[PDB]
């Protein structure tokens, strides 16, 4: 009956959370792809001469 | 071309060869794989042949060195570790003849013996197969009928017509019995005997093996 | 009177042997050397697939050459770079044959010794001595091979002695028994060592499955039978005309004798080329592995 | 091997 | 770690003399071994280079062919034989340990050394100044020039620094113009471009005396600077 | 037994509570970016020594030097950019399930069926590679090692709990309970105050490693969770499984985002790994081929099918130059 208590009493902690909408997450995950999409290599190719790979 | 690196091209190449020369030497050992369900069987089998994780025990028989792996302690969802075995010559299973009484032991070793005999990894791989306890089963089978176990069986209650029923529902698992050949043995209480079944098994499996490869199967 | 297809048939056989061979060989390179890992057996193989591939790639000079009666319409670099490499594989695909056998006699029949003392490295050290018994046994060629040339005719790729000083009787015996000992030395390392020893170790390797009830299907005794025949049937009668031409040299070279070997010789020739085409199927292509390998590299 | 007589 | 030389002794000229340097407390035989010899009251020179598992073998050209290196993995021993000893060759002989890899620092560990004596193209590496007036508690910094730039493809300036305390062993300082070696005190601190080099010492203290010196790995064989003293 | 239905209802006030924010799916908020649809990699170096498969590769902080372990029993360092072998260090165990880098690079980790993780020592006085500490107490088998730091390593087992250790000491500090099945991948977030472990029981937990108590949990998945990675920002996870299915997780929405799912595909996902932008997801797969999603439409730019067996262990540089890609045929491949 210990598995029912230490549940009960995880399940009470985890309900109270500030949460936010989805907009909000999805709006915040566009931004940030947005704003690092030029500094990434692999959506991009780079120049041959800058590729440390060749 | 190049300047220092040459010296780390050179560390590389020693590097290899030294991974090389252990491949090889890992190579030549024949790794098996033991399982079951009853502790006793496997500390038997285990102490017969010479001599907190998985343990490995090494033992040389006939100039060929051998692995067992017992995996006997892991106590986990034997799905997501069993396909770290795939490359195993042969599993050794281990079977209580005098558990078919007590307690149902006997359908559940009968259930891993089928989870692993037909399952994807090995379908490739023989079962040598040793049902210990023979003595055990011997003492009890005069008083308490094999009935008890299997409700179908329909025999004398004595010890050669009980051991090869027990042995022919066993051997029946093997969906394909065309690629694996379950070996089985009555264990005894020389450790010579048991041994030498598995050298004989292991060599025929590499005998096997080594035909596949040169096409003549 | 009919003998023209006596005639067509040998350069029948030797297209069909480039066309297959080297389509056959290439795969076997490709699929065992780069896609595929590397053990004892796919060396052996390679190197089987290496010797045939260089006969089947120089056949087509050799198509023209038989074409035009033992005429070469090739300077003397390639006569002797053509008849080196044709005469250092085919000693090479005898002797790697006979390899493969004695391996896989010894993975059979003496298990525990080849699991603890055969690998890569001893194999590819061992591999070079048939290679190297080839080289050895093809100096004869480079030494005295080259171009005559008739007057009023094309020239014609045959040994000539002429350059080996003397009276022309003392060219006469250096060409003689030195010929003598090459068509003997043809038959007893060329056929002797190579048939007897596929035949007694494939022999013993299916005794050994027998005694022990291992057959469990038609394969096991279908490939055994189709390696060892195939190599007799390709090979003996090429060894039998030449083996019975050069006892029989001195009558036919002084007296123009014994006329039949010499029409029959382009003929026999056919099937032991056509061998080389035969052996990437029935020593590669067999094997499960290599053929799972090829479906998906395909 | 070739017969080159 | 330590390296204890033995071998060095009087030699006659015209003589032959067998140099061994015994390695205890590390695994000898992933090591690069290194002869480097110093003349009386003179800089570094290098002599000899055997790489791990004997493969690769250089020799300097003043010491070519008369002298010879080998190693013995097992014994944990490196040897080098001296054939016709001269006067030139009068020197203390130390024995470095290098280690080849991405990150290395090779060098870092100098032998103790044993003084043999004698009776009676390549890169140079130029250091402007015999001599420096220094006083504890102020920065110094040396100055190093080589003839040819010594920046490789790669990226990676083959340029190392050492000290010499009296009366010691060379040690490692900064390898590769700018990474401190292991034990280093952090006032240490070096910085090159192209050809031109310099080793700042922010802070100096009474152990810092001592002759500087300069190297170039890029090419064989490996070239020392003349040597900057420090003096108090 | 009163607990039993009350924690029910808990349950369903959670669905409820978070049924609420899931006004607009991401799939809608998406809809009008570009598509990045050509995506074609190229294998650029192959790492090959390797003598049985590889279950686990990490890469270094540097972007260059990479780790390797195989069941061969051997841990490989490589130079990624000249093939070279750094180091090569033979394990006491051959069956290695993890492997981990330290960002300072002094340090590696090794896990198995042994239930022990060794830590070695490459940066040392001697040559050789030594091990420093072998932390014991898990009693199943090691999944996943990370490092926090230099001195504090996190540890995910096969008996339901991930622990943290102070590798100096060798003592557990702090153990994490709740799982009610093997966990198998841990992520650490780009702040190291934060780990997501996903288990066998189809539900990932995210836990704070200071307090030890599980934050948050997450479910969704048919089946087991075999990888899982952190987006770069921290603010969101993605977990794979064995019904072929990826999906991202958010750690404040407390919600699915996407489903990266196609009919085609019936394998197992063994190796998820972001890339620097987020924008690409690589998915490892039983297919042979490695897959590259596109993290905000869920469409498949593109395909790499340089394996001969599975994909197994995937990971992108902290650089985003290069994706590595191991599998069970014993070899590496670098993709650029
Ligand atoms: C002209 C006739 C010559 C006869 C030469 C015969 C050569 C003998 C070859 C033996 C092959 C098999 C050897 C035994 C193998 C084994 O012990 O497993």
């Amino acid at each position: 009956i210990a598995q029912a208590r230490k549940l009960v009493e995880q399940l009470k902690m985890e309900a109270n959370i500030d949460r936010i909408k989805v907009s909000k997450a999805a709006a915040d995950l566009m931004a940030y792809c947005e704003a690092h999409a030029k500094e990434d290599p692999l959506l991009t190719p780079v120049p041959a001469s800058e590729n440390p790979f060749r | 071309l190049s300047a220092e690196d040459k010296a780390a091209v050179e560390r590389s190449k020693m590097i290899d060869r030294n991974l090389r020369e252990d491949g090889e030497k890992a190579a030549r050992e024949v790794k098996l794989l033991l399982l079951g369900a009853g502790e006793s069987g496997k500390s038997t089998i285990v102490k017969q042949m010479k001599i907190t994780g998985i343990v490995e025990t090494h033992f040389t028989f006939k100039d060929l060195h051998f692995k067992m792996f017992d995996v006997g302690a892991q106590r986990s969802e034997r799905k997501k570790w069993i396909h770290c075995f795939e490359g195993v010559t042969a599993i050794i299973f281990c079977v209580a003849l005098s558990d078919y009484d007590l307690v149902n032991r006997m359908h559940e070793s009968m259930k891993l013996f089928d989870s692993i005999c037909n399952n994807k990894w090995f379908t490739d791989t023989s079962i040598i197969l040793f049902l210990n306890k023979k003595d055990l089963f011997e003492e009890k089978i005069k008083k308490s009928p094999l009935t008890i176990c299997y409700p179908e069986y329909a025999g004398s209650n004595t010890y050669e017509e009980a051991a090869a029923y027990i042995q022919c529902q066993f051997e029946d698992l093997n969906k394909r019995k065309d690629t694996k050949e379950i070996y089985t043995h009555f264990t005894c209480s020389t450790d010579t005997k048991n041994v030498q079944f598995v050298f004989d098994a292991v060599t025929d499996v590499i005998i096997k093996n080594n035909l596949k490869d040169c096409g003549l199967f | 009177a009919g003998y023209t297809v006596l005639r067509i048939l040998p350069l029948v056989v030797l297209g069909v042997t480039f066309v297959l061979g080297v389509l056959g060989n290439g795969l076997v390179i490709w699929v065992a050397g780069f896609r595929m890992t590397r053990t004892v057996t796919t060396i052996c193989y390679l190197n089987l697939a290496l010797a045939d591939f260089s006969f089947t790639a120089t056949l087509p000079f050799l198509i023209v050459s038989m074409a035009m009666g033992e005429k070469w319409p090739f300077g003397w670099f390639l006569c002797k770079l053509i008849h080196i490499v044709v005469d250092i594989n085919l000693f090479g695909s005898v002797f790697l044959i006979g390899f493969i056998a004695l391996d896989r006699c010894i993975c059979v029949l003496h298990p525990v010794w080849a699991q603890n003392h055969r690998t890569v490295s001893l194999a590819m050290k061992v591999i070079v001595g048939p290679w190297i018994l080839a080289l050895v046994l093809t100096l004869p060629v480079f030494l005295f091979l080259t171009t005559v040339t008739i007057p009023n005719g094309d020239t014609y790729c045959t040994f000539n002695f002429a350059s080996w000083g003397g009276t022309p009787e003392e060219r006469l015996k250096v060409a003689i028994t030195m010929l003598t000992a090459r068509g003997i030395i043809r038959f007893v390392i060329g056929f002797s060592l190579p048939m007897s020893i596929v035949a007694i170790c494939y022999g013993l390797i299916a005794a050994k499955i027998h005694k022990k009830g291992m057959i469990k299907s038609s394969r096991p005794l279908r490939v055994l039978t189709a390696v060892v025949a195939s190599f007799f049937i390709c090979w003996f009668p090429f060894q039998l005309v030449a083996l019975l031409g050069t006892v029989w040299l001195k009558e036919m070279l002084f007296y123009g004798k014994y006329k039949i070997i010499d029409i029959l010789v382009n003929p026999t020739s056919s099937l032991a080329f056509f061998n080389s085409c035969l052996n990437p199927m029935l020593y590669v292509f067999v094997g499960q592995d290599f053929r799972e390998r090829l479906i998906h590299s395909l | 091997m070739l017969f080159i007589i | 770690v330590q390296l204890v030389e033995s071998g060095g002794g009087l030699v006659q000229p015209g003589g032959s003399r067998k140099l061994s340097c015994s390695a205890s407390g590390f695994a000898f035989s992933s090591f690069g071994m290194h002869w480097v010899r110093q003349a009386p009251e003179k800089g570094l020179e290098w002599v000899a280079y055997i790489s791990s598992g004997s493969g690769t073998i250089y020799y300097a050209d003043t010491v070519k062919g008369r002298f010879t290196i080998s190693r013995d993995d097992p014994k944990n021993t490196l040897f080098l034989q001296m054939t016709s000893l001269r006067s030139e060759d009068t020197a203390m002989y130390y024995c470095v340990r290098s280690i080849y890899y991405y990150g290395s620092s090779p060098f870092d560990f100098w032998g103790q050394g044993t003084t043999l004596t004698v009776s009676s193209s390549d890169i140079v590496m130029t250091q402007a100044t015999s001599s420096v007036p220094v006083t504890p508690g102020e920065s110094v910094s040396i100055s190093c020039r080589s003839s040819k730039s010594l920046l490789h493809s790669n990226g990676n300036t083959y340029l190392y620094w050492f000290l010499q305390r009296p009366g010691q062993s060379p040690q490692l300082l900064i390898y590769r113009m700018s990474n401190l070696a292991s034990g280093v005190p952090e006032r240490f601190s070096g910085s090159g471009s192209g050809t031109a080099f310099t080793l700042t010492i922010s802070r100096l203290e009474a152990e810092d005396v001592g002759v500087y010196y300069c190297m170039q790995h890029l090419e064989y064989p490996l070239t020392f600077g003349a040597g900057t003293k420090l003096e108090l | 037994d009163q607990l039993r239905q009350e924690a029910e209802q808990l349950k369903n006030q959670i669905r409820d509570a978070r049924k609420a924010c899931a006004d607009a799916t991401l799939s809608q908020i998406t809809n009008n970016i570009d598509p990045v649809g050509r995506i074609q990699m190229r294998t650029r170096r192959t790492l090959r020594g390797h003598l049985a498969k590889i279950y686990a590769m990490h890469w270094g902080t540097d972007s260059r030097l990479l780790v390797s372990a195989s069941q061969d029993g051997k841990l490989i360092i490589w130079d990624s950019y000249t093939t070279n072998k750094v180091h090569a260090i033979p394990l006491r165990s051959s069956w290695v399930m993890t492997c981990a880098y330290a960002p300072s690079g002094n340090y590696v980790a090794c896990g198995g069926l042994d239930n022990i993780c060794s830590i070695y020592n490459l940066k040392t006085r001697e040559g050789n590679v030594r091990v420093s500490r072998e932390l014991a107490g898990h009693t199943g088998y090691l999944s996943c090692c990370r490092f926090l730091d230099d001195n504090q390593i996190v540890t995910s087992s096969g008996d339901t709990t991930c622990a943290l250790w102070d590798i100096e000491t060798g003592q557990q500090t702090t153990t994490f309970t709740g799982h009610t099945g093997d966990v198998m991948s841990l992520s650490l977030a780009p702040d190291t105050r934060l780990f997501v472990s996903g288990a066998c029981d189809a539900s990932a937990k995210l836990w704070d490693v200071r307090e030890g108590m599980c934050r948050q949990t997450f479910t969704g998945h048919e089946s087991d969770i075999n990888a899982i990675c952190f987006f770069p920002n921290g603010n969101a996870f993605a977990t794979g499984s064995d019904d072929a299915t990826c999906r991202l997780f958010d750690l404040r929405a407390d919600q699915e985002l996407m489903t990266y799912s196609h009919d085609n595909i019936i394998c197992g996902i063994t190796s998820v790994s972001f890339s620097k932008s987020g924008r690409l997801l690589l998915a490892g797969y039983d297919d042979f081929n490695c897959n590259v999603w596109d993290a905000l439409k869920a469409d498949r730019a593109g395909v790499l099918a340089g394996h001969d067996n599975r994909v197994s262990c995937l990971g992108v540089t902290d650089d985003g130059m290069a994706v590595a890609t191991g599998s069970w045929d014993s070899f590496l491949k670098i993709w650029n």
